[PDB]
């Protein structure tokens, strides 16, 4: 389950902000994207995110 | 930039902010209506913002502009990171506090270096983003030295800058910024493995094998 995965940065240098579900507060926060090599649990909006994720 | 120094208000009049609501990558301004970026500081909704030093307050010299078009290099690959740069036109033309960076003659050697800049995080473990711009002189290494810290990971396309000792490199907020020796636009911030670690300097994207493909995209566009 993607889902459940921590949050990845990446190896890149950007300073972009993402969403990611964090199964332990049971809702979807924030976290710095890097800009590249993105796993699955990196989402655009919160409302994406808890389309896919929520409830995980 | 961690282990850098405060650059000083407009010291680097060809620095960049790409703002989408808040600052996301750097850039450099190569032409009046021309910036030179990464590509994968590629977004929609793109404005620039150019005569800043504290990213956070508006301070008078600024120039905000709306980007009109990104072209981001045909051959870049989102896995290995290869042709990592991007144009962006402006709406409109900048007033020239600001002032464009010419593009290289030559590559650069080892040991030369150069001048990195940006607005990035500051501190290797840990999260702290300046207001105003900072400054990093850090040398090139040789292509060796790059290849033996990142097996199979070094394209021609791509040059390592910095220290061995770790401490002092570029990271998270510094992306599409500036590597500037001699004058001369030399390397865009890209990648590397976490922040100021030892024996894992910053990845740059080596300028001087695009200088024909950034001229005649930007005649053609
Ligand atoms: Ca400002």
């Amino acid at each position: 389950d993607f889902c459940l995965e921590p949050p990845y940065t990446g190896p890149c240098e950007a300073r972009i902000i993402r969403y990611f579900y964090n199964a332990k507060a049971g809702l979807c926060q924030t976290f710095v994207y890097g800009g590249c090599r993105a796993k699955r649990n990196n989402f655009k909006s919160a409302e994406d995110c808890l389309r896919t994720c929520g409830g995980a | 930039i961690v282990g850098g120094y405060t650059c000083g208000a407009n010291t680097v009049p060809y620095q960049v902010s790409l703002n989408s609501g808040y600052h996301f990558c750097g850039g450099s301004l190569i032409n009046s209506q021309w910036v030179v970026s990464a590509a994968h500081c590629y977004k929609s909704g793109i404005q620039v913002r150019l005569g800043e030093d504290n990213i956070n307050v508006v301070e008078g010299n600024e120039q905000f502009i709306s980007a009109s078009k990104s072209i981001v290099h045909p051959s870049y690959n989102s896995n290995t990171l290869n042709n990592d740069i991007m144009l962006i036109k402006l709406k409109s033309a900048a007033s020239l506090r600001v002032a464009s960076i010419s593009l290289p003659t030559s590559c650069a050697s080892a040991g030369t270096q150069c001048l990195i800049s940006g607005w990035g995080n500051t501190k290797s473990s840990g999260t702290s983003y300046p207001d105003v711009l900072k400054c990093l002189k850090a040398p090139i290494l040789s292509d060796s030295s790059c290849k033996s810290a990142y097996p199979g990971q070094i394209t021609s396309n791509m040059f390592c800058a910095g220290y061995l000792e770790g401490g002092k490199d570029s990271c998270q907020g510094d992306s599409g910024g500036p590597v500037v020796c001699s004058g001369k636009l030399q390397g865009i911030v890209s990648w590397g493995s976490g922040c100021a670690q030892k024996n894992k300097p910053g990845v740059y994207t080596k300028v001087c094998n695009y200088v024909s493909w950034i001229k005649q995209t930007i005649a053609s566009n």
